[PDB]
């Protein structure tokens, strides 16, 4: 039997599912540490290393990357759990190893990747608390040929008024994207900060590990799959949708949470956003 | 040496492939990537070879190759 994570029911993509609306032909690259095509409730259509020591993209020491995927795509079935966009094409774009750590310049050449390829959506479960001009620059072209980019706001929690908000999630390209639990609340280790732009579920988050097993984990990491998916969505609803207007309705249309610092325009409804 | 990103001015001089790499190639540096869509190259530089390229008026910077973790 196929349980749906609460998560998923929460930002109503099963709304979504009844409408005939699952993701179908849109292509999600997941920006990871690999995803394990060999597990049953999953589908990847293609993808790429640039991990120099594990080249082999659909292979995931970490599992983070598989899990990630499950979040965004898990197949809608008799089995494990339910994706946001069950039908969307996954791809796997590793950039981080096994112990869930990459240099930007990996980062930087699955990117680019993600753009040669035609990616619909970028998912970046990922980041770290330095910028780099060169990967600004890679995100914002990314995003500039109309690829919707969402990346996790970062788990450093809050520090006064300062933002602790991630790289590449702080540039302004990007949609940042912050952690909370099944009762709305903020999750105290997601980052803040006025770069925050949603909130999705990141606390017990259930979903796809390797070796055909599931798990729940916590993190804006788990958060950002949501939006990716729900991003998906939207765009197998309104394939002339641009990525500037997919990120607008999911901001537009947010279930307000609060002071923006803390939740950005609060959490994504992609029901409301496929309108 | 570290493990850096060199970036390239829009046009005073370098992109070129093989422009790009001499430049960096002939300051002891070392490439090992030379981005399609980023005017940059992912290197390997001692501290001579940053203080010459920093000062090359094909160089728009310098910097360190940076290592994330999953959010
Ligand atoms: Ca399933
Ligand atoms: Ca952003």
């Amino acid at each position: 039997a196929q349980s749906v994570p609460y998560g998923i029911s929460q930002i109503k993509a099963p709304a979504l599912h009844s409408q005939g609306y699952t993701g179908s032909n849109v292509k999600v690259a997941v920006i990871d540490s690999g995803i394990d095509s060999s597990h049953p409730d999953l589908n990847v259509r293609g993808g790429a290393s640039f991990v120099p020591s594990e080249t082999n993209p659909y292979q995931d020491g970490s599992s983070h990357g598989t899990h990630v995927a499950g979040t965004i795509a898990a197949l809608n079935n008799s089995i494990g759990v339910l994706g946001v966009s069950p039908s969307a094409s996954l791809y796997a774009v590793k950039v981080l190893d096994s112990t869930g750590s990459g240099q930007y310049s990996w980062i930087i050449n699955g990117i680019e990747w993600a753009i040669s390829n035609n990616m619909d959506v970028i998912n970046m479960s990922l980041g770290g608390p330095t910028g780099s001009t060169a990967l600004k620059t890679v995100v914002d072209k990314a995003v500039s040929s109309g690829i919707v980019v969402a990346a996790a706001a970062g788990n450093e929690g809050s520090s006064g008024s300062t933002s602790t908000v991630g790289y590449p999630a702080k540039y302004p390209s990007t949609i940042a994207v912050g952690a909370v639990n099944s009762s709305n609340q903020r999750a105290s280790f997601s980052s803040a900060g006025s770069e925050l732009d949603v909130m999705a579920p990141g606390v017990s988050i259930q979903s796809t590990l390797p070796g055909g097993t599931y798990g729940a984990y916590n993190g804006t990491c788990m958060a950002t799959p949501h939006v990716a998916g729900a991003a998906a969505l939207i765009l197998s609803k309104h394939p002339t949708w641009t990525n500037a207007q997919v990120r607008d309705r999911l901001e537009s249309t947010a279930t307000y949470l609060g002071n923006s610092f803390y939740y950005g325009k609060g959490l994504i409804n992609v029901q409301a956003a496929a309108q | 040496e570290k493990k850096y990103i060199v970036g390239f001015k829009q046009t005073m001089s370098a992109m070129s492939s093989a422009k790009k790499k001499d430049v960096i190639s002939q300051k002891g540096g070392k490439v090992e990537k030379q981005f399609k869509y980023v005017n940059a190259a992912a290197a390997t530089l001692d501290e001579k070879a940053v203080k010459e390229l920093k000062k090359d008026p094909s160089v728009a910077y310098v910097e360190e190759d940076h290592i994330a973790h999953e959010y």
